[PDB]
Order: structure tokens, then C-alpha cells, then sequence
DNA sequence: ATTTACTACTCGTTCTGGTGTTTCTCGT
DNA sequence: TAAACACCAGAACGAGTAGTAAATTGGGC
């Protein structure tokens, strides 16, 4: 069990109704909630599924160095970047 | 997409609701109130959702809730169970029939009556006597342990009503039955089908419940009516949640029942 | 004794009397006795003071969908009554008692006595046999294209439709849908046993009729028409009674 | 060392810029980190001195019984709602 | 509001910069590139971070960088350390301590053994000064790397030692400085500007160095560097490289 | 030697010092005339600068205005050990204790301390004095002092004074940690060399501008002081200071 | 009676690029 | 001179609401 992140942006209501099921809307359109790792993939599955155009970054806790990883889907402004195995994000005008 | 039920330890324990309808906007449990404001509950996250009078839920809510495996519970004053709804479908056969097979014998159910007695005390049944005689014995022992307590604490008892202190304890041993029959439906058993306890439609949730409820769950009620606090009700259920998540409760719930049958000696 | 079914509507407690309350707020009043089961169509509301009420005269809540076609939820969960869940059980448990239902199933289904000396696996091969020419010589009645088991997506659709009024029966009856004793080791076992027995008489030569056009919305329109047959037929309340007729062929007492 | 999540709305660049370097800007406004308790509370103060007629919420990973908590800073829509010690986020209509 | 630096246990370990302006937007380290496009590192959070050639760092940048504790080290070819920069001084207790037992040859003597007890595992042979154990030490490390290139099988590559262990020297060097130590006072090391941060990380590079640059040099990777970087970044996280090396300085003085 | 680069890329052009400006080139360094480089704001430096300046030894200090603050310096902790165990030494052995502590008394006043006085006692004289030149300071200026808005200039003031006096020790290669007359803070040493010439022109600059009483005392002070260190070559008499200050140990410099 | 999909419409914050002002959160 | 913040307009995007129209629904043993 470790904490769990999730942000959708241009997201069709149906993926944002999915999320509010397991996870916590504390923002809009960003979830907050604490499950397991097999848990974790089947949101992921929903995501991959009902989010139409958008753009989706999930975030969760693991024992990496950062403490943390994160995976995206769909196209935006800000996407990964790797430095020598640590992952950051940029900044694309 | 299809919408399956999370495990039932990852879930959280329980919520109360009390004043609102709750209806499903976009496929998600919400609370909306008189003034509008809506509230968003994970349903996949909680192992049972207890309704308070004042309460109106949705036909897609009830639907949805059961879709996740979650329980409702309409409860009454000081949180006592009234109605409960879940799947129809659920649980496997064989662990219904093997539940259904030591009731239906009378050697069997001695037998596991006797375990459940084993765990309740630590110590093992004296030997000739009935299950009607061991319930007498398992009465005494259960009044005994109220009296106790009330000195422990420094409580006025004389009773345990059905009707302060009482209210504590009905509350408390409430939200203890709620994620037990929460944890029996998820395990695929019936909850009417008892060895103890015979006759009522929870017999089966009172007999996993009585068995650790004075551990830890009956002692806090104590405690806090001595305490005597203005949210009596509000400080009892956040005492339970507490108690649910350090003594791993829901985790504990699972493999306490299936211990529990196992002492039929019978093939699980 | 009876059941209804309540669609469109709010149910709450005004007088101490169940009441179905409408957009307009007309009232329906309905006697807290006479009612055992009350089936709740999509587009219903309950209140907690119509279910506080309907616990203490001990009636059972089923959230169903339209005329049953579906079911959702069931209040009560795992069972109602212990001794009826145990009733089912023993009929189970013991396979002297499992081929006298079977018995009576084969019976109610075609309406002949099973052969003597059967065991229930030869049985499940005799029906089988007679299934596949039924639905041949249905084939061959409507005129449609058949070659095994668009055709068997209209049956499928109707199937589960049936399986929805089947399993709200059994519901309804207070037993278990898992205890099967044709089909067995399925969550859904013994709601297959009683719908086999009625599938042909109406739902199955809807299918064919359906399946005899072709309309843009098979799934749908099978689904409504099974609405309107369960409704105009009333199947549900023909179901409870055979239900306890079918498992009173064990020879055992029934419960109260 | 816990888990550690901060999301900020209206507020001056000032704080933009401070959470950027401690934690990760993986959406606009969105910072997500792993820090111990004391630096937690030092973001926090960071958050409450900079955050000018703007509302940002943090939440960070615990062994409660959500499995984690949040505070919140400022107002919005969003608030914060008390059930029996859970704490869940309600939308208040206009 | 001030800012100040969070303990180096707590921090990642390293990151590599390289081709870019390094500017200050609204208070907070980025990276400009040649396309334009931006990345922000967060400088509070690494220990280290290596400036490899084709950056350019701004004022603002090295002045932000210092108050968050984080080292610059500017690196060159298969990432040897050229330059660092950071806070202008530490601690003066830590520092005085640090001094008087170099001063003393007789106290010098001391740590320079338990170095050596702390590299191999037994007691320095008595009777032999510092000077002297300089020779033991010597052929135990060219003894080891001999042996090393047997255990692997490489014909005894050095893109690969150098580059790892220069990694080391970078934590190493940031650790000594966040402890309020100076990397100049050495003990077995003498005469070099790095004296005590080559001290203390010798005595625990061969423990990872070896078993794990060694492979990766024969099992010779495109592009051998960033493979070397990501391996010593994970041993730096397993083997909790950073938060060991504080108590390590303290425990050998 | 040092020299003080503003507004500008710091790059290498055929193998020597370059500022690269707008215009292009502003200001070309041969590599063996600075020993250090003091960087204002406006600059940035390239790969290639700190790269040659590692290879050739020279100090790369951030700096503020005209030195007033220190930011970050190139070789951390010190650049090498024995400038840092010669000022080490001194501190460490109380005979060479009272060494320079005597000397900075009598090149803060000008007189010599007495000769069998010790460091707190030395500090007391002192310290009974520096209360006297505040209260005669603020006489001659006119400002209403009576214990320690003037306040506020004159801790401005010496916060500019103490980022010069640190890049001196930088610059010389001594470490502001280790003190004399003041001992276990990171700043010491910093203390010690800045309340010497503290009250030659610092001071008197700060009441100056408290008596006149801006609406913004703390920015048109530390701009004062900037323009002091420049015009009065405050930073290049610091360096030989620093250096004969150490020197009063009378043991071997290296 | 409830719920969802679809359609404008308002509102909100993020973001960019334009000038003008600064070289800076102080004590030992 | 260079680098960087504060401030102020603008465009550009997505969240949210109110309104109208369509269903009562993702299946098979």
C-alpha cells in the first residue's frame, strides 16, 4: 500500500465520475488516495481507457531514489525528461 | 469499462451519513444537502457506508455501491442496524454449502461452537456440555466481563439495555457488526446461517463479532463514558476507525472466520 | 403475500403508511401488509424512514431493473431467513435428494416424467439432445438461419433478461442463488436451473421473432420486449410458486 | 521520509518558484515530492508567508486511516469536511 | 522568507547538467537548452550536482544553489571533477577539530590507522609510520585491481573507473562540506586541493567501485558513461551511501 | 591580485580571459595576471572559464556590488591546507593567543595594548572604548544616540563591510571560520579583520546618512558603502592586512 | 424520476511579452 | 553593458453551469 496521485486535464466526465470512486477529488481534476500496487494498475487501465484527447500524469510513492515515480498519457506542455535514470519534467514552449 | 470490488483490507473502515440525497453524478457516489453543496465518497475505498436517518438514497446509488462492494447499512439511534443491501450474487457455492454442512450437523457444529470459544477466552471448553449449555456458560462469562470493566473504568452498571453508558457500548459493538457482515458477504459466506447465535438474520456476523469485541472494541466504549463527551456517537466511531487500523481489523476479519469453520475438521 | 413493482417515484413515510410520491407529489398508498417483496424499477428514490419502516414489518427490498429484467441489489444480502438458506442446502448436500429436484425440473420443463433410472448427468445429456432440436425446429418456424448455439445475440439478450425476473424469484422466495442442482459451482447456479424450465415456453420464441427482422438495436429492443412479456405475463409471480413446488420434490418437510 | 503533494491556484510566481526547488512541477501548479516531516512543515511555511489571496492544498503520505492527510490554505470551492475524524472535500455551489 | 538547506541524508544523490544556460525564473534553478525549451531541477533536493561542459550558469544560479546546500562541481571528459563551488565557510568547532589533529603527527598517525583498519577490515601492522603505511596501502591497491581484472576478466576500462569513482569524490566532497569539514586537510592524502575527501572515500571505493565499474567496463555499453552514473546512483540509494558518510568522518577522527 | 567583472559572459577566447559582451569583448585577461576573480552581478560564467581557471589555480568568488556580499566561492572550505593550518596554529595555542589580538588592538587605535593584559581584558579595553566612539560619533553628526532608525544603518553598514572582509579571506585563502578575538561562529574571523577599520570610514558614513533620515536607510547605505570600497580601495589593502595579521604569530608563513 | 451525452456560454487561471527598476530579507 | 523581478495588458485554455433530448442498458452456461 502507498499513496497515490493522479491529475487529468480535457478529461470526459466519465474517467473524472471512475476516479472519484476509489480517489479523492481535493482539486479540480486532481485525486489523492492511498492503495495498493495491484490497485494502482487497474486505475491505470481506466485512465488508458475512458480519457479522450486528454492528458493524465499518475504519481506514487515507491523506495526509488526519488521516493516516488510517475507515468504519463497523452500530449502536453510539461512531459518527462531522463537524466541518467533520474526522471524530471520540462518545460516545452 | 467493467467495475470490480478492491480487496477488502486496502478499503477504508466506515462513514456515516446523515442529512442529504445521495444520487450519482457521472458515475460516482455523491452526498448533495438542502443548501446543495455536494459531497464526493469513495465507494471503493470503504468497506461498508452506514445511512443515518434524513438520508435518500439513488436506485443507480444502491446499484453502484454494490457494483464496488461496498455495504450500506441504514442504521437508527446511536447507530444500531436496521436495513442492509449488497450483491445478490457473490460468494461461492462451496463456501456456502461447507458453511451450510456444519450447521446441518449437530456433531459439527459443537465442534465449532467450541473453537469460537477457544478464541473468545484463550481457553478450551470444558468438556460435557451442549450448545445450549456452552452459551449458558458463555452468558455468565460475558456478564462477568461487563461488571468487571464498569470497576476497571469506574462506571455505574447495573444492566445493558436494548432501549449512557449503554449507548457507548450498542454504538460501538454496532460499527463492529457492520464491518463484520461487511467482511463475511466479501468472504462469501451468509450472515443468517449461525452456530451460537440461531434464529436472527445476523446470527452468523454476532458469533466472528463476539469473539474479539471485548479485546478491544468493548473496553474504548468504557472509556469514554466516563469521559462522558457532548458527540458521544461521534467520539465512539472515530475511537472505532482508530482501533479497526492499528488491530488490522478488516485484514483480521478474513482469516478469523475461515479459522473458525476449519474446526469442523472438514475440507474447506 | 403479494410483491409489487415501483417505478418513477420517491418512496417515503408521510402518515406511517408507504406512500410512492411523484414530480407532481401524487401519492400512492401502499398497505405495509400484504406486501412480503418490494421490487424497485430504475428511476426510484427510498427514503431511510420507508426502509426503517419496511425492516420492522420484515419485507424485502429488491433494487431491479424494468419489470425485473435486471438485478442490482437485494436488501437482506447472503439470505433472509437461516432455516430456508439450511432448507436448500440439505436438498444439496445429499444426492439421493439432488435427482428428485432434477426430476422435477425435467418434468416442469417438458412436461413429461424424466426416464427411470437416470442419473443427473445422463439427464443433463437427454435435455441437451431435445434443446438443440428445439431450437432447430424454432429455427425452421420463424424461418431463420441456424447452425449453432445476430440470431444468438438476440437469445443472449433475452437469457439474461430472464435470468433478472429468475433470480429476483429466488430472491423474492428467500433462498440462495448459488445453491444450484442442475448446475452447480457458479455463483448463479440455481437461477439457470428454473430458467431453463420456462426459457422456451415464451422468451426464446421472442428472440426468434426479433431475430426474424433485423432493427439496428437487437440488444435493446430484446430487452424491452422481455420488459413487456415479464410485465403482461406476469412471469415473477408465477415463478415464487414453483420455485418452493420445485424444491418440494426432495420429500422433505418445508420450513414455516 | 513521506510522500509529499502540493497543488496551488492564483498565486504569485514568487511561490511558483520556491516549491520548484524542493519538489517536482509535474503539472501546472502541481508539485510533487518525498521530504521528512520537518522540511514538510517548512514547505508549509513557505506556502502560508508567499501565497498572496491564493489557495494551495498539501497533502503527504502517513499511517492514518485514509493512509494519508492534507491541510488547506486559503479559500476555494474545495473545503475540507469533517466525517466522524474522516476528512473528506466538499463543492460548495457559488 | 529565508531558505535553508535540508540534511544531505534526505537528498538525491547526483545529476548531470550539459548543453544549456542555467538561469534563475522566479526563484528557482532551470535549464535552458538550445531549442528553448526549459527544465527545472530541484536544487534543494540534490546533494551534488555536476556541470558537464556547454553550460553556462548564471549569477543568480551559483548565489541560489549555495544557500540550498547543493555542490557545483564542473566536470570534464568521462566526468572527472574539474571545479566546485559553494557556501564560503563551515562550522569553526568541526573545522578546529578537524585542524589540531593534523597538526599533531602523533594524533595524525592514529587516524591514518584506523583507515586503514576501516579499509581492510584488520589493524594496521604496528611499528610503521605514515609514511611507511603509504607502501602497504599502495600494493593492497594495486594488488586489488590486479586481482579485480581477474575476477571480471579484463586485460589489465579506465573510462569506466574514473568515471565512477569521480562520482564518489562528488557526494564525498559534498558530504565533508555539509558536515563542516575541509576537503583540503587531509590526512593520507597530501599536497592536493582534495586531500580529505580522496581520505575518506578510499576507504569504502573499493567496495563498490570494483565490484561494479569492473562490469561495466567489460561488458563495454554504448556509451559508458551515463550506465556508470546510473549504477552508482542506485548504489548510492541501496547501499545509503550519503547518509553513512557523516557519522563515517566523525567516527574515523 | 583581483580584479572586479560586472554585466557580462565570463568565456575563453585564444586561450585567455575573456568578457564577451553585447558589443563584443569588454575586457581581455591574460591567465597568469589575476590570482582572483571577483564576479558581480550580471555575469555568467561558461564551462570554459572555470575549466582553464582549475587548470591555472585561480579563485572564482560571487560576489555582490563591489563586493559587499559573498555568495558562493570557488574551492570550498579552503584551497590548500597549510594557509589553513598556518592560521589554524594560531588559534590553537593560547601562547600565540594573545599575538595579533594585541595587534589588532593597536592597528584598530593605533596605540599598543598594554603589555599584561589578557584576550578578555583586551577585550574589555576595547570594548569600554568602542561604546565611547559610537556616543562621540553621534555627537559630531548630531543624532540622538543613547543605546545600542540609526541602529539600522549601522547594522546595514557592517553587514556590507563583513561581505569585503570575507572575500579578503577568500581571496587570501584563509578560512572565516577560525577567529581570534571572536571564536566559535562561522563568521569569526570576518569579525575580527572588519572591526579593525570598521570605524575609519564605515561608520561615520552610516550616521552621516541616519542624520539626513532617507525614507529607505537600508539600500542608500549599502550603496554608500559600495561606492567606498571602490573609490577608497577598501578590498586591496585588506589582502596585506589579513596577511600581517597572521604574520604577528612570528612563525614561518608559507 | 434519475442519469448521461451534447451544446453553447460564462468564468477562471495559466501563460506570454511588453516596460520599468533593481543588483537586496540587515544584528554577532 | 547582463540578469532578473514586479507589474500590466492581452490571448488561450479548461472547468463549470444551465438547458434540451435520449435512454431506463455492456449481456451469453
Amino acid at each position: 500500500m502507498s499513496m497515490l496521485v493522479v491529475v487529468t486535464e480535457n478529461v470526459p466526465p466519465r474517467l473524472r465520475g471512475r476516479l472519484a470512486i476509489w480517489l479523492l477529488e481535493v482539486r479540480a481534476g486532481v485525486y489523492v488516495g492511498d492503495v495498493s500496487a495491484k490497485i494502482r494498475e487497474m486505475i491505470w487501465e481506466q485512465i488508458a481507457g475512458l480519457a479522450e484527447e486528454g492528458n493524465v500524469v499518475m504519481a506514487w510513492a515507491t523506495n526509488t531514489e526519488t521516493g516516488f515515480e510517475f507515468q504519463t498519457f497523452g500530449l502536453n506542455r510539461r512531459t518527462p525528461v531522463d537524466l541518467d535514470g533520474l526522471r524530471l519534467v520540462s518545460f516545452l514552449p | 469499462l467493467p467495475l470490480n470490488p478492491i480487496p477488502l483490507k486496502d478499503r477504508v473502515s466506515m462513514i456515516f451519513l446523515q442529512y442529504g440525497q445521495i444520487d450519482v453524478i457521472d458515475g460516482a457516489f455523491v452526498l448533495i444537502d438542502k443548501t446543495g453543496i455536494r459531497t464526493h465518497i469513495p465507494v471503493g475505498s470503504v468497506a461498508c457506508i452506514m445511512l443515518e436517518p434524513g438520508t435518500r438514497v439513488s436506485h443507480a446509488a444502491v446499484r453502484l455501491a454494490a457494483q464496488v462492494g461496498t455495504l450500506l447499512v441504514w442504521v437508527g439511534e446511536a447507530g444500531v442496524r436496521v436495513y442492509a443491501s449488497g450483491q445478490p450474487g457473490g460468494a461461492r457455492s462451496d463456501k456456502l454449502l461447507y458453511q451450510a454442512k456444519l450447521a446441518l450437523d449437530e456433531d459439527l457444529r459443537l465442534k465449532v461452537v467450541r473453537k469460537m470459544f477457544e478464541l473468545r477466552f484463550g481457553e478450551p471448553a470444558p468438556a460435557r456440555r451442549s450448545v445450549e449449555q456452552l452459551r449458558g456458560i458463555e452468558g455468565s462469562r460475558v456478564r462477568a466481563t461487563y461488571a468487571l470493566l464498569a470497576k476497571q473504568y469506574g462506571v455505574t452498571w447495573n444492566g445493558r439495555r436494548y432501549d449512557t453508558i449503554n449507548q457507548c457500548i450498542s454504538a460501538a459493538t454496532s460499527c463492529l457488526y457492520g464491518v463484520t457482515e461487511a467482511a463475511i458477504l466479501a468472504a462469501g459466506y451468509a450472515p443468517a446461517i449461525g452456530f451460537v447465535h440461531t434464529g436472527k438474520p445476523l446470527s452468523f456476523v454476532y458469533d466472528i463479532a463476539d469473539i474479539i469485541k471485548f479485546d478491544t472494541v468493548v473496553p474504548k466504549a468504557f472509556e469514554i463514558a466516563r469521559r462522558n463527551p457532548g458527540e458521544p456517537d461521534r467520539e465512539v466511531r472515530l475511537a472505532c476507525r482508530d482501533i479497526f487500523r492499528s488491530s488490522k481489523t478488516l485484514a483480521k476479519l478474513i482469516p478469523l472466520i475461515e479459522d473458525v469453520l476449519a474446526a469442523g475438521e472438514i475440507q474447506p
